[PDB]
């Protein structure tokens, strides 16, 4: 059904060059998505490790389709921004529900709706995104070595397509050109893993490798050794698309560089997809008897990874102005206790790391969302700082810097609690979801011996805690340098509305301004259900929890 | 750089390539008939599984193909 | 009884050596050409150091081994203040020598108590269902093992403490116990 | 390639100037306070 | 917030705590120093502990008649 | 032997290149030519037509990904005006 | 557990038609019959389960 | 204390009560109360939702925790011979 | 002690010193992709150095506490 929509859309897609399209083309990929959630619940009802698809080279897991429907959810929210405007009209006299549907509104808004932006004239823009989530999906159900580059390329490349989708932005080229360069190098490194995978083994499915593995396990020609150091090269390509430490300079330089919007899926659904790869992987291939391949286990480093990437990203993090080169440092920070937990394997780590997954991928597009609203609820603000006239790129990227966010709590009070929530469950501050992620991860390692690594994570969290809390700083503890621009509210300029009936009769016309416009709903109501299940977590725990301890005990059982 | 991968990146080739790298050994060949009925050409032997038997490797790349096809004349067209 | 020398070059070569590898790193990240042999000119300064810091870790660590002959968690606390302590003369500061000597040692101290799991952890080879059950439903204990090992006294009075503490305090002060009978009667 | 802003240190040296962490001598600060009369 | 009296601020009380306050920022790791750091975090604490050690249940006073003694250890 | 010479000249003509932005994109080619090479000569000693397809596969994304980093390149140097890496 | 179910059973039914030497695929006769015993099994524990809830109408 | 269809039913209320707030639009227009009853239903729809797929977690729960017991049980046994 | 040592060896050294170190790991990002390549192939070559020479891990933790006890000092 991915592929269909892709297909059906990019038929529509080649015969108009209308940009004004663009919004009916995102609004479609929304129904497209919605479908393909509807096909994988239908498919839920069976209970297996796998069941080999299409000649095996495709697999179908429960944890398989319980991601892949995550990961259309994911897109449905962030296809949001590219299918409504976002600043409406509300006023009163046009609000009950006769109204809604029976009743027109006309007023000039192409200025107050920016009907011509840049995230709304892309026409490819909801077509390249598919083709990103194909490659995602596909990965999750590879069962072959040659399944496993073709999709990653599948994903990666639609990922560099889209960092340089805005054409006139030398910004977005540049990152762009950054991550196609660097992200070749690391698909090089996965080609390697999977050559020297099939040269030695002389078979390109995962499950015969999965069987040499588990034969050669006992307690003289031919020891196993190129299994453990072929993965070794495979899962360093890896870490670099996670942005894992020490392979993580690219993704603070990127994320900065290309549109917030673009940064939204950009930064979220790549590290879904390939973390649900490995986490089969790392099961698999673990000894569970110790032998001397179990000195060299490639799980190892992912444990450098994860204690380089908690070190790095709460300390390179302190000293960072720009809000985009600090939510990439947040995520490399995040990342290590998903790597830590990934690295245990344990029926605790696993449910820890399949519910710090999902609930960080949530929170984190919490704060994309209320960073693209804060900077669009600009609009009828005015401000004077030499500093923020010389910012590059201010449509792409509106909010840049931190110091543009103080005193947004006297300009927008709930929405700056609402990022006050999200930061905070950053931290892992109860009785936030934030905390139960942190803490089932610790839980977890903490049973398992690595006592090292729980005693480094807890520091580097206070370290981390420093920067999130300077984001609360500055929009709580100073006064605005955004004041309402005078000429958008003066007493004295306003346009008028037209309120018409279902057939193009006059009802009502009215004089508005600025203080009749408002951010649309669709991003308000995305908002304010992420903050409120952040917030109350410990009320609506026993099904998402119960979800993961069922998955778990199936990649465990028999 | 050079030493330590590709010594490193050694023992992870197999024997059959490290082969040929004063009592040599010599590979023999010899004959069969009932694998050599209808003989095919590599190509035609790939033909008969690239189709088929691996058509989702087919499937994936022309996709690939096609994403390369639409992204690289969306970010260099020239607007109209 | 390990050769504590002989272990010590192989600690020094194999940091070092990695310390070679950042020299020759920022040597081809140089603006300037200065020429291929830079590499033990300037950079020289950071695989000496390299080198300096692996053979004080590991001749320390296997001299105290030596010293005390027992390996344990404090082995890499002997030899992380003597790697810190070296790190220290580098920048020649008395705060600097002592600031690095204490993270370093704290750190590999840390991690060998605990036994760091970066190359695996141990493997318990048992039912961990029944290591789980055993401990949780274990809630009384024999009193000797409390009294053995929290002693007896400071309000753990066991029964027959009386005799026990007459017969000690004889042994020690030469002193028959025999509080007064507090009544004319009797 | 990007813009010396976004991923300077003279950016950040300006934000974080190395002067908010005063380094006084013993000779003009022998009581370690602020240099006080 | 709310406006006080009127304060006849004294310019040199107002520096000195203004000094008083930003104390921290000048102090350095000087030869006198270490030495009261030292003394007052780890050999006065060692002290005190050392000698908690060394009369923990040394001496009881319950119901001590005469013909027994304070000591027990 | 001749699969891991190949595989280091492209890494280093990638990581050590101080020329433009073009011949980086030849390195990975010539990369992915030594990983192929590889997956060639090995499926021939172990009699499978596996890796032929496999190299074929390769060789079709190696095109792939030459046609997306020269479309990017384009769109970097019709703004940057130089695909020539800088060392100051 | 540290046993591998293969996903893919069907890998059984592999190789290729043509150009076969007289000899050369191995009898997997007894691999047959093991599949035929986890159907049966499944079927008939599923057959089971169905009758107990007829039984506890 | 806690009902798993009032909650989300309390939940609706919350979310359109935040999401005003955000928007900087009165709370409780007279003309635009629609909405409560509107997303208190969505979260009550939610909540029977989550009810009968918490009936669902508890069965394969409760076949998995006596499939472990049936496993240990039956290894135990073996070992005793 | 109190406005001093507890001071210094405590929260206001922490703080001093971490801006320092976190400014200097800053300073490696140039957004040059030719110098990120190399950080890569460095961190490529050093997890080959540690898996396969079978290195104790006390030598990766003596590493990492040493780089950081360089990117501490300036330049
Ligand atoms: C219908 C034919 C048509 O409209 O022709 C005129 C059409 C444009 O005419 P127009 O009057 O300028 O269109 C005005 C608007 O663009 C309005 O044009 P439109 O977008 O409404 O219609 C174009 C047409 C194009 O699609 C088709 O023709 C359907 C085939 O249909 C669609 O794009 C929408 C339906 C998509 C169906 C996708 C089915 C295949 C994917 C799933 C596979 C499983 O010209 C064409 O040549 C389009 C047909 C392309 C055929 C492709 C053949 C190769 C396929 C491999
Ligand atoms: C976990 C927790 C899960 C949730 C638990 C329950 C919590 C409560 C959720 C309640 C959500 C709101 C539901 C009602 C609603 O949308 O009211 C909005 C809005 C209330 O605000 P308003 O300011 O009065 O709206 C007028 C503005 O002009 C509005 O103008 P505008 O231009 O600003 O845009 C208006 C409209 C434009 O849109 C439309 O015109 C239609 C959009 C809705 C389509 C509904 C399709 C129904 C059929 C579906 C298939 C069956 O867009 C929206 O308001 C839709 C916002 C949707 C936000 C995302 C919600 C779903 C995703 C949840 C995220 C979860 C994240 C955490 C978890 C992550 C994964 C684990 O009411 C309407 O728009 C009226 C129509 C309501 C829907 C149609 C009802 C009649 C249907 C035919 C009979
Ligand atoms: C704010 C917290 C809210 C927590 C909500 C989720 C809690 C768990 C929900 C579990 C869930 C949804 C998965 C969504 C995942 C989204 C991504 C992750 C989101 C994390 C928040 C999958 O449930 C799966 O869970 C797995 C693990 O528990 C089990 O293993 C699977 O067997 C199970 O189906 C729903 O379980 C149930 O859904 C219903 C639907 O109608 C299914 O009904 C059937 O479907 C067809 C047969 O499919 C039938 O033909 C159809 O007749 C019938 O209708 C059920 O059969 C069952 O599937
Ligand atoms: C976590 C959320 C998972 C999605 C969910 O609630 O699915 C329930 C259900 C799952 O589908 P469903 O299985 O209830 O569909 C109806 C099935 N019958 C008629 C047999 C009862 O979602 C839907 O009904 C809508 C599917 C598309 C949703 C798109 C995103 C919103
Ligand atoms: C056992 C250790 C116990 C002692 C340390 C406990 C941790 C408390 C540290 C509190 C330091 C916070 C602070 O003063 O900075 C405020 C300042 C607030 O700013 P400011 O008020 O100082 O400067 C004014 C200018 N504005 C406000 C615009 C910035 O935060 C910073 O910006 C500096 C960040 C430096 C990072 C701090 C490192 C210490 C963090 C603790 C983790 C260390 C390991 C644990
Ligand atoms: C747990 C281990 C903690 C180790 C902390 C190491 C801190 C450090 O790097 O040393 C610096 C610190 C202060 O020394 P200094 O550099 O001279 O500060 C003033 C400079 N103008 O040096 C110190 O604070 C060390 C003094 C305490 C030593 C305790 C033994
Ligand atoms: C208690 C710490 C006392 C202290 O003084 O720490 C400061 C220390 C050095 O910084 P400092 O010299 O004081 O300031 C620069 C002066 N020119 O600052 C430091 O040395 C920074 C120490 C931070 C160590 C990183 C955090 C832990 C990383 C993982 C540890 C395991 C590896
Ligand atoms: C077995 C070991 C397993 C791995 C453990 C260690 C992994 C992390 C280290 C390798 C990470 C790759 C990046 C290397 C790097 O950044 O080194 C470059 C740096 C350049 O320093 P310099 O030339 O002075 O920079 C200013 C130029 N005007 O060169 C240096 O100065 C070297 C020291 C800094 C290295 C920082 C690396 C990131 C933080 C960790």
């Amino acid at each position: 059904m991915i592929m269909i929509s892709i297909l059906s859309l990019l038929l529509s897609t080649s015969v108009t060059l209308r940009r004004d399209m663009s919004i009916l083309f995102n609004r479609i990929s929304i129904i497209a998505l919605a479908y393909c959630i509807l096909h994988d619940t239908m498919s839920l009802s069976f209970i297996s490790k796998g069941i080999g698809l299409h000649g095996g080279l495709l697999h179908i897991t429960n944890l398989t389709q319980i991601f892949h429907i995550f990961i259309f959810i994911i897109s449905i929210l962030i296809l949001q921004l590219t299918s409504f405007y976002p600043r409406k009209v509300w006023i009163p006299e046009y609000s009950s529900l006769k109204d809604i549907f029976f009743n027109k509104i006309l007023y000039y808004r192409t200025k107050i709706i920016n009907k011509m932006g840049e995230h709304m004239k892309i026409i490819e823009y909801p077509l390249i995104l598919l083709f990103v989530i194909s490659g995602a999906v596909f990965l999750i159900s590879t069962n072959d070595l040659v399944s496993i580059f073709l999709s990653i390329e599948l994903q990666s490349y639609g990922l560099y397509l889209l960092s340089t989708i805005y054409r006139n932005s030398e910004l977005s080229t540049t990152g762009g050109l950054i991550y196609f360069l660097l992200g070749g190098l690391s698909s090089c490194f996965i080609l390697l893993g999977t050559s020297l995978l099939y040269v030695n083994s002389g078979t390109t499915s995962l499950d015969g490798l999965y069987i040499l593995n588990s034969i050669s396990d006992v307690n003289s020609w031919y020891k196993p050794y190129y299994l453990n150091f072929s993965l070794l090269i495979f899962s360093i390509g890896f870490l670099f698309k996670v942005s894992a430490a020490p392979f993580h300079f690219w993704s603070p330089d990127v994320y900065d560089a290309i549109p917030t919007i673009v940064t939204t899926f950009v930064a979220i659904i790549a590290k879904i997809s390939i973390f649900i790869f490995l986490l089969e992987l790392v099961y698999y291939t673990n000894s569970n008897a110790n032998s001397y391949l179990s000195e060299f286990s490639w799980t190892y480093a992912l444990l450098i990874s994860s204690l380089l990437s908690l070190i790095i990203g709460t300390v390179v993090g302190l000293t960072q102005f720009r809000i985009k080169r600090l939510l990439a440092y947040s995520t490399i920070s995040h990342v290590g206790f998903i790597l830590l937990a990934l690295s245990v394997s344990s029926i605790e780590s696993t449910q820890a790391f399949i519910f710090y997954l999902i609930q960080y991928s949530i929170s984190n597009l919490n704060a994309f969302f209320i960073l693209i609203t804060i900077g669009f609820s600009l609009y009828g603000y005015v401000t004077n700082n030499k500093e923020y006239k010389s910012l590059l790129d201010k449509n792409n990227s509106p909010i840049q810097l931190i110091s543009q966010l103080k005193g947004y709590f006297y300009i927008n009070p709930l929405l700056s609690l609402s990022l006050a929530i999200t930061i905070f469950s950053f931290v892992g501050v109860p009785p936030l979801v934030g905390f139960f992620a942190k803490q089932m991860v610790l839980s977890a390692a903490l049973d398992n011996g690595y006592i090292f690594l729980s005693l480094i994570a807890i520091i580097t969290s206070v370290i981390g805690a420093v920067y999130y809390l300077n984001v609360i700083k500055e929009i709580f503890f100073y006064s605005p340098e955004h004041e309402v621009n005078p000429v958008l509210n003066e007493s004295d300029s306003n346009f008028s509305l037209r309120i018409l009936n279902e057939k193009n009769v006059l009802i009502r016309s009215v004089l508005l301004k600025g203080r009749n416009i408002f951010i649309s709903s669709p991003f308000s109501i995305t908002i304010s259900i992420i903050t409120n299940v952040i917030l109350l977590f410990i009320f609506m725990n026993k099904e998402w929890l119960s979800m993961g301890t069922i998955l778990v005990q199936i990649l465990f059982s028999a | 750089v050079g030493i330590i991968i590709s010594s490193f990146l050694f023992k992870m080739l197999p024997y059959g390539v490290i082969i040929s790298n004063k009592n040599d050994l010599f590979f023999i060949t010899s004959k069969i008939w009932d694998g050599a009925l209808a003989e095919n050409n590599h190509i035609s032997s790939i033909g008969n599984i690239m189709y088929t038997n691996y058509n989702v490797w087919l499937i994936l790349a022309s996709f690939i193909l096609l994403l390369a096809m639409v992204g690289a004349i969306v970010i260099t067209i020239k607007p109209r | 009884p390990k050769d504590a020398v002989h272990l010590g070059l192989k600690g020094a070569a194999v940091v070092g050596g990695i310390g070679l590898l950042f020299a020759a790193v920022r040597t081809s990240l140089a603006r300037k050409n200065v020429g291929p042999w830079a590499i033990f000119t300037r950079n020289g300064k950071l695989a000496a150091t390299f080198a300096a810091v692996g053979g004080a870790y590991d001749f320390t660590r296997a001299a105290a081994a030596n010293l005390r002959e027992k390996e344990d968690w404090v082995n890499n606390g002997i030899g992380g203040l003597f790697a810190g302590a070296t790190m220290g003369l580098t920048t020649g500061r008395i705060p600097r020598v002592l600031g690095f000597a204490a993270l370093t040692g704290v750190v590999l101290a840390t991690a060998e108590y605990a036994g760091s799991g970066l190359r695996g952890v141990f493997k318990r080879d048992v039912d961990e269902y029944e290591r789980k059950e055993f401990l949780r439903k274990n809630r009384r204990r024999p009193i000797e093992e409390t009294l053995a090992e929290i002693g007896e006294g400071r309000g753990i009075k066991p029964p027959g403490y009386y005799e026990r503490r007459a017969q000690r305090l004889k042994e020690k002060y030469g002193v028959d116990i025999n509080p007064v009978c507090a009544d004319p009667d009797q | 390639f990007l813009p010396e802003a976004m991923v300077g240190r003279s950016k950040i040296d300006e934000k974080y100037p190395d002067s908010d962490y005063p380094t006084l001598t013993d000779k003009e600060d022998p009581d370690m306070n602020g240099g006080y009369i | 917030g709310l406006q006080h009296y009127k304060i006849a601020m004294d310019p040199a009380l107002v520096r000195l705590g203004s000094m008083i306050s930003n104390r921290y920022k000048y102090f350095r790791w000087t030869k006198r120093t270490a030495l009261v750091s030292f003394m007052y975090v780890v050999v006065v604490p060692s002290t005190i502990g050392y000698l908690a050690y060394k009369t923990d249940g040394l001496w009881d006073l319950r119901a001590k008649r005469r013909g027994d003694l304070i000591s027990e250890r | 032997n001749i699969t891991l010479i190949l595989f280091l000249i492209g890494i280093l003509g990638f990581v050590l290149n101080r020329k433009n932005i073009i011949l980086m994109l030849i390195s990975i080619e010539i990369m992915l030519l030594s990983i192929t090479f590889l997956i060639l000569l090995s499926s021939l000693n172990m009699d499978d037509i596996i890796g032929q397809t496999y190299a074929i596969y390769i060789i079709v994304v190696a095109g792939a990904e030459s046609a997306i980093g020269l479309g990017i390149l384009v769109a970097f140097y019709r703004l940057r005006g130089s695909i020539a890496i800088e060392y100051k | 557990s540290r046993h591998i179910e293969l996903k893919y059973p069907e890998v059984f039914s592999h190789g290729s038609p043509f150009n076969v030497p007289a000899g050369f695929y191995p009898n997997l006769d007894h691999v047959i019959e093991h599949y035929r015993k986890q159907h049966l099994e499944e079927e008939e524990r599923k057959a089971k389960k169905l009758a107990a809830a007829a039984a506890a109408a | 204390m806690v009902n798993r269809i009032l909650f989300w039913t309390g939940f609706g209320l919350a979310v359109r009560f935040w999401q005003l707030g955000i928007e900087m639009r009165p709370f409780f227009n007279r003309k635009s109360l629609w909405a409560y009853p509107l997303f208190g239903g969505v979260g009550a729809s939610f909540g029977y939702w989550l009810q009968s797929i918490d009936e669902k977690q508890t069965k394969m729960l409760e076949e998995r925790k006596q499939a472990i017991l049936e496993k240990r049980a039956r290894r135990a046994q073996r070992q005793a011979e | 002690l109190d406005k001093g040592s507890i001071e210094l060896f405590g929260p206001y050294g922490l703080e001093r010193g971490l801006v320092k170190l976190s400014k200097n790991i800053s300073s490696l990002s140039t957004s040059h992709v030719t110098t990120y390549a190399l950080y890569i192939l460095v961190g490529f070559i050093l997890y080959l150095i540690y898996n396969n020479l079978l290195l104790d891990y006390s030598y990766l933790l003596l590493i990492i506490i040493l780089l950081l006890l360089l990117m501490m000092i300036g330049e």
